[PDB]
């Protein structure tokens, strides 16, 4: 039952006499019990791919063959609880060890079998009864706001022999009992599924409700969906890290999955320090977030091989998930660190690269990750729907979108969140570009605007045209010097600037910028674009007459108005409910319209 | 027959990516075809690429996962995998490697073909001629398509040419003065797209002609490599067997290079261009060259593959080779699509190398030929002068120059912008290039003899 | 903007070759209408 | 160069087990 | 402890490069250090970076100019480079291979920590929230310090990054209005910079709380990449075993990068960029990454990872993937410095990724981060101005515009300039930056809320 | 009397179609006719070329043509000119051959444009702007060149 290490050349260890052995079976390399997963087979001689540092490794040390391949472990107690990149708890390791390093050869269970959890079973089984894959038949109580429902694992199926009554049940006993052909099966509170294989759905149906962000930019021109799939490929400082941040603190998902492949360590202390200090209302009670949230770190430092698994380990947490009736946004904070492990475990290997270094099969491996996401019908008796939202980084070398993986990438999500690091240079954040995004799911929520907005979206559009104009009109002014600009340019240009500087940037790290409800976000572009319209009707209508309403008129005129719209984000929705604020902006609205009036 | 015991062979040498390596096997055929049998009974399929000795390489296709050294059974078919194929296969929607998806029966074997293709003899191809009517201006009107003709759509990643595809497929038909079947081969292809097309199909009414192969973007990767030779062997049987027009679109032949790519690494081939296999020429000429029309026969195949281009270029390799396969491109553009303009063709890099003959008196209009030349080279200075207002500024342009910024800003908002749910008819699209043309003064229209501008030009 | 963001190529390192040659001579025969005009400017100023 | 290198490599390398 | 004897072996099987191969090894084990002797009795080590069977890989820190291939002896030391650290280091001098270079003795250690170190576990981790007055109002203002955060200083060769770091090290203290141990890495830099270095901690009458490490120019390549992970491990004795808190500097990171791509060049490993190893960045971030606080011990480690930016490029591959890893950056350029500005920070293309926790109310004063976010604003616009009217001209301009270029010459000479020896506290700095802004009328000020402007802006 | 070959023929057919071609072109130029040969595309034989090498594993050139692809040019295109025939009837014949080199584009750093540009002696190179303007036949009239003023001058 064991083979023989014969040379590591790093993450990489070749080892002999595994002849029976499989591809992506999971094995104990060393006697420490190093985790890794074959990769190759070359007659009795396997290449292992080996999760964790290999330094010590010595020829000849045992490697024990598992049957089992990489798999998740499925169950109550992952909600609040950060995992490893090959889901071993790091609470439960540092309140083991003792010691502030992780050790490696560590075999710690993903779910603790010491909790007693509340079951409450369905009340609508019998003995006798016929239940399939996806079926619950219980409910675990893990805190106020997600109710963890115990499913019948997938490729499993019967008649039920026994269910357990309600009452106190750990992980280690048996709550269901079924029998199919005289083989009988004894189930947990947790399953066991192999990460590398897509958790099976009744139909996955198209994306038709959003993905609600806290910005204004993200959200008003450039929506995400519930389901869908997004890429960030930011440079360095350009805030990408503090959208996918805001994202997870404030959504209207039900389950947050965050995976910290290849990012700073840092930013996973910074989310364990500040999410419990989160609220979000739940029925007149205030609870906290983690509750509702779970998070991998496989952070830069550790080893690389552990990236592959960390990206699977997620996405396999967040189907998890769908499967119960939950709407996922998992976001993956890198992308570009998974593809690097790729291409140095390629390079061990000696195979052969395609571009830029990286293996032929990268698109193969994206692809085949982010069509897991999306809005589906569940598997089950009980008709659950759910989603899994993907909200992925890249890190772009140089900024230059170029590479195989933002390349690959884009070609694969549905929307688009460009970055401009000259952006960030000013501070502007959110840096989105605005010129090189896109959505692809503008047409699938136009029947949600209409249901319940209609103003928003002539809105978008109005807004789009007067971005898109500045940036056709910067390009020669930055050559004539804003000498043959027409009135109505000029306008243009600095409304275009008071949408820039006031609706598109946020500072995320306010009371009043840290949450941006929908409502206000078209509430005050609303307002801006109404005086677009009032100021440009202003000149149009008399630039033919006695005297023109030009630029300088309007805006020593109406001063008051430009510096009131600008404030117009200073509303701290928490401190200032929703009606002071649609109040206040229809009171800036009626200032408008009043100094219109006396002006034309 | 063929009535011969097959061998099954435990005898696996090795199993690296997607390649499975077997020895001891007995006299090995090239190309022949092998069943896999996992230790846990799952069964698949590959193909072998190469044979030395007593060595053979499989090519599997669903992938290797799972796959051992030791009880993995490998029984070797004897044969090339020639594929079943039948005339009640439209109505029907099959997997990447043409196994039912829809819940109906396997696909009876009327007949077998060897989808690796048989060379058509030259001599008895009969060139192309009659014009399809596509209903998109700039299809119809300047880069024109003849039945028979090899026109794929060049995009980059999300630019709507999933919408131009569609369009086509249910417009499509011929320049009256009866429809076609549909061959579907869906590569890599994410599950929006493949219920966008799948539900358009059924809304209008088309899946009595629709035979849909379908490999998605979460399928396995080397299984697409057969999947496009699988639609155009089918095509092949409808259109020169069963006498039918069949319009084959392949929607994505980068996502087809990319698993050639991945296989060429898998064997450590010597590469060419960013790292693509140096035979990618030849292995979409064979795939590109099924087409066309054949002595004797009155159907023909028509198509229209899809390539989404990496980086926004047209000098990557795979549209590079493609370009010099085809007879033309479409070439959908981002520029016109950032400005809310559909279909989003540019028509400066795009030709159609059959449409100086499938047009004029007899076909189309006699002017077709002179319209389109003169509004190409119009659109082209536009685009000339627009580049220098970008520098001089509009201040600084003459009046002829004007004149062609006119005709620009018109040309793409009229002639160019049409909508995904309205069709114009050849002759509908040229009078609105008239009406783009009537912008100049007939002293400037040098591409259109004096006799064609006399007749048309002052109606 | 920083770029004219053409993909990098032989035939775009050959482009841009041209096109900087263009652009220098450009600002030559520019730089000298304004010596010209720059002289008689102070030519006429003179006067 | 760097895919050139290599597979002059696994020439020699192929050569040498022949031998 | 290890009581076995190592065993000595003759088998050097070749040397290729600066890899020595060994056969005929009993249980080689990986990354175990090997001890060898040339036959003139000179002494070198290497590690073993492969093994296979009874071969193994090792890689000479020294060289391998005048390795023989029958009179080599090497001896296994059976463990791996672990280190002897103590307390009483600080105020040596230590080479980049561990060894006194001050005629004091040899390390007695207190114990033996593996120069790889280990990840902290993130779950333990505690998330930095102290700032350090660097009293450089370009930093402590726009881009503070915290306690424990990774800031390396982006240069570019001829710029008084040294000079920067030195006073740094000296006027180094806290807003809560203390001693650093520093360890300072000098690695591919020559004579007269790191005696700069240590004259400097000994003016400064430090040097008892000062430990060096030097690999000059002149010393072997090999080296260079374990001099940081040396400086480190000793950082994380200090650190986390003795709650000492410790600042650390690697000079010149790039000579780390380079010492790296010649050992991934002579592995032949798979590229990047500009010839770097395609995992540079994991590399890179086992060294960044031993840095910040970790709970319940009262230590720390703050990092500042200077290097030079080849061809003042920002996006080469080493400022690139520092930016990545790193907390930011301060960033110095030769506009600044070729006008005499110290210290030539340009805050424009800089960041401090813990700055938004380290500052405000309790931390320094409330307006801290509406100063920085404004004087960002005001900053670039004036430098966007200038870019406008290096073309358009003075007279182009108007009063809005004349008012960011008044606001950019103060700024660069009432804030960034400073001098070597001007320590400024924070709150001096914020109030420098209100006389700034106040350059400006309140209506103008559009990153400050009114509820901050009514009381810092009338004063 | 043409030969036909398609892109979807075995790359060893396509590398021999222009051997066959130029055989039968010497074969008529022995008989004293004046013989014009037409090339549609000496680019698709350097692909062969190309795709033949990589598939024999040897060491390839400039993007991943042969080093020796500038020798098989200049054989194909030095098979030709105004000769005197072998045979008793003193008869004189000749070969004109018109080369075609589809261009990727009008950086004549293309490695079959640059090796053609070495051998051949006139060059009608085709301008792509005038092209685009309609004015046909499209000749740059400025790059292009014919070695043989002197030779026609009598
Ligand atoms: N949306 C935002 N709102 C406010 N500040 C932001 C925002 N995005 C980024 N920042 C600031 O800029 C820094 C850079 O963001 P970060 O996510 O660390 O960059 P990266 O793109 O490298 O992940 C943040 O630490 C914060 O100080």
């Amino acid at each position: 039952t064991f083979g023989y290490v014969h040379g590591v050349s790093g993450p990489v260890v070749t080892a002999c006499d595994m002849a029976g052995a499989a591809m992506y079976e999971l094995v104990r390399v060393g006697h420490s019990e190093l985790v890794g997963e074959i990769i190759r087979l070359e007659g009795d001689m396997a290449t292992i791919q080996v999760y964790e540092e290999t330094s010590g490794v010595s020829v000849g040390d045992p490697v024990l063959r598992t049957g089992k391949p990489l798999s998740v472990e499925l169950g109550p107690g992952i909600m609040g609880a950060i995992f490893d990149g090959i889901q071993r708890p790091l609470s439960d390791i540092s309140s083991q060890t003792q010691s502030i390093y992780i050790p490696r050869g560590v075999n710690v269970s993903a779910l603790s079998r010491d909790i007693k959890w509340e079951f409450i079973p369905s009340k609508n089984l019998r003995v006798g009864s016929h239940i399939t894959g996806g079926d619950i038949y219980g409910i675990v109580n893990e805190n106020s706001l997600i109710k963890h429902k115990i499913m019948l694992p997938p490729r499993s199926r019967g008649s039920v022999t026994y269910i357990a009554p309600p009452g106190n049940y750990d992980a280690s006993d048996v709550v269901l009992e079924l029998e199919f052909e005289g083989v009988k099966e004894k189930l947990s509170m947790v399953q066991v599924w192999p990460v590398r294989q897509v958790r099976p759905v009744t139909e996955k149906l198209p994306a038709n409700h959003p993905l609600l962000t806290g910005q204004r930019v993200l959200d008003a021109l450039f929506p995400c969906v519930q389901g869908g799939t997004t890429a960030i490929p930011g440079a360095f400082g350009c805030g990408k890290t503090v959208i996918s941040q805001s994202l997870s603190k404030y959504s209207n998902s039900d389950v947050i999955i965050y995976v910290g492949c290849g990012e700073r360590g840092n930013e996973m202390s910074e989310v364990l320090r500040d999410f419990p200090e989160l609220t979000m209302e739940v029925d007149g009670k205030v609870e906290s977030i983690m509750k509702r949230t779970a998070l991998v770190a496989n952070t830069s430092n550790m080893p690389v091989a552990a990236r592959e698994a960390s990206i699977y380990t997620g996405i396999t947490l967040s189907e998890y998930f769908r499967d119960m009736g939950y709407h996922v946004s998992m976001m993956a904070d890198s992308t570009s660190r998974w593809a690097e492990a790729l291409r140095e475990i390629s390079g061990r290997l000696a195979e052969m690269p395609a571009d830029s270094g990286y293996p032929a099969y990268l698109g193969a491996r994206l692809a085949s990750f982010y069509e897991r996401a999306g809005r589906v019908k569940c598997l089950g008796n009980p008709e659950r729907e759910g989603s899994v939202s993907i909200v992925g980084a890249v890190s772009p070398p140089g900024g230059d979108f170029s590479d195989p993986v933002t390349s690959a990438t884009l070609g694969i999500v549905q929307v688009f969140w460009g970055l401009d690091k000259k952006l960030a240079q000013r501070k502007h954040f959110p840096s989105v570009n605005w010129l090189i995004s896109y959505s692809k799911y503008m047409r699938a929520l136009d029947e949600y605007y209409d249901k319940h907005f209609t103003e928003f979206v002539p809105l978008r559009t109005k807004a789009k045209e007067i971005l898109q104009e500045e940036e056709d009109l910067a390009e020669i002014v930055q050559l004539v010097g804003k000498a043959s600009l027409a009135e109505t340019d000029k306008i243009t240009l600095e409304v275009a600037k008071l949408i820039k500087d006031d609706f598109l940037q946020q500072n995320g790290y306010t009371p009043y910028d840290r949450f941006c409800p929908f409502y206000k976000t078209v509430g005050m572009l609303s307002n801006m674009i109404s005086f677009y319209d009032m100021a440009r009707r202003a000149v149009e209508t008399t630039a033919q007459s006695d005297n023109k309403i030009t630029w300088s008129i309007i805006r020593e005129h109406m001063g008051e108005i430009l510096y009131k719209l600008s404030s117009m984000k200073f509303k701290d929705p928490v401190k200032d409910g929703e009606a002071k604020i649609k109040a206040d902006y229809a009171q800036l609205l009626e200032d408008m319209q009043n100094a219109f009036r006396s002006l034309e | 027959y063929l009535s011969q015991p097959r061998l099954t062979y435990k005898t696996v040498s090795g199993v690296n990516g997607p390649l499975v390596i077997l020895d001891h096997v007995k006299f090995p055929r090239y190309a022949e075809i092998v069943h896999l049998t996992l230790p846990d009974g799952t069964k698949r399929s590959g193909q072998v690429l190469e044979v030395s000795g007593s060595k053979a390489v499989v090519q599997v296709f669903e992938g290797t996962s799972g796959i051992d050294a030791k009880k993995t059974s490998c029984e070797f078919t004897g044969d090339i995998l020639r594929t079943p194929v039948s005339e009640d296969m439209l109505g029907r929607v099959f997997n990447g490697s043409g196994k039912p998806i829809d819940r109906g029966p396997v696909v009876l074997a009327e007949d077998f073909l060897d989808i690796m293709g048989q060379p058509i003899n030259p001599q008895c191809r009969i060139y192309p001629e009659e014009m399809i009517q596509t209903g998109i201006s700039a299809i119809d009107g300047m880069n024109s398509i003849a039945r028979g003709q090899k026109i794929p759509i060049f995009s980059a990643a999300g630019l709507p040419h999933n919408e131009i595809a569609a369009q086509i497929c249910r417009q499509a038909g011929l320049v009256k003065k009866e429809n076609f079947a549909i061959v579907f081969a869906a590569m890599g292809v994410n599950m929006e797209t493949a219920r966008f097309f799948k539900s358009d199909f059924e809304e209008n009414g088309s899946m009595d002609n629709v035979c849909l192969f379908l490999n998605l973007a979460n399928d396995p990767t080397i299984e697409r490599i057969i999947t496009p030779r699988l639609a155009l062997t089918t095509a092949e049987f409808l259109a020169y067997q069963c006498e039918k027009h069949v319009l084959v679109i392949l929607t994505d032949m980068s996502s087809y290079a990319e698993a050639l790519r991945e296989v060429s690494a898998a064997r450590e081939e010597v590469p060419g261009r960013r790292g693509f296999p140096g035979y990618m020429y030849t292995d979409l000429a064979t795939i590109y060259e099924r087409a066309g029309r054949v002595e004797g026969r009155n159907g023909s195949i028509t198509q229209i593959p899809i390539l989404t281009m990496p980086n926004d270029d047209i000098t990557h390799p795979i549209p590079d080779l493609t370009g010099y396969i085809t007879e033309g491109q479409i070439y959908v553009d981002r520029q016109l699509h950032n400005r809310q303009i559909y279909p989003p063709i540019n028509v400066l890099p795009s030709l159609s190398r059959l449409m100086k003959s499938a047009i004029g008196e007899g076909m189309t209009r006699k002017d077709h030929a002179d319209v389109s030349n003169q509004l190409y080279a119009c659109y082209a200075i536009g685009k000339d002068v627009q580049a220098m207002k970008a520098v001089v500024g509009e201040e600084a342009l003459t009046s002829d120059d004007l004149l062609y910024l006119e005709f620009l800003q018109k040309f793409e908002k009229n002639f160019i912008t049409q909508g995904p749910y309205e069709n114009r008819t050849v002759y509908e699209t040229l009078d609105i290039g008239w009406q783009l043309l009537r912008i100049f003064p007939k002293e400037m229209l040098k591409r259109i003899p004096q006799s064609t501008l006399s007749e048309f030009y002052p109606r | 903007k920083d770029r004219i963001e053409i993909f990098p190529s032989r035939m775009a390192q050959t482009i841009m070759k041209a096109r900087l040659k263009g652009a220098q001579t450009g600002r030559n025969l520019l730089k000298k209408k304004s010596d010209a005009l720059t002289l008689r400017f102070r030519q006429i100023l003179k006067k | 160069f760097y895919r050139l290198k290599k597979i002059q490599e696994k020439k020699k390398i192929i050569k040498e087990k022949s031998e």
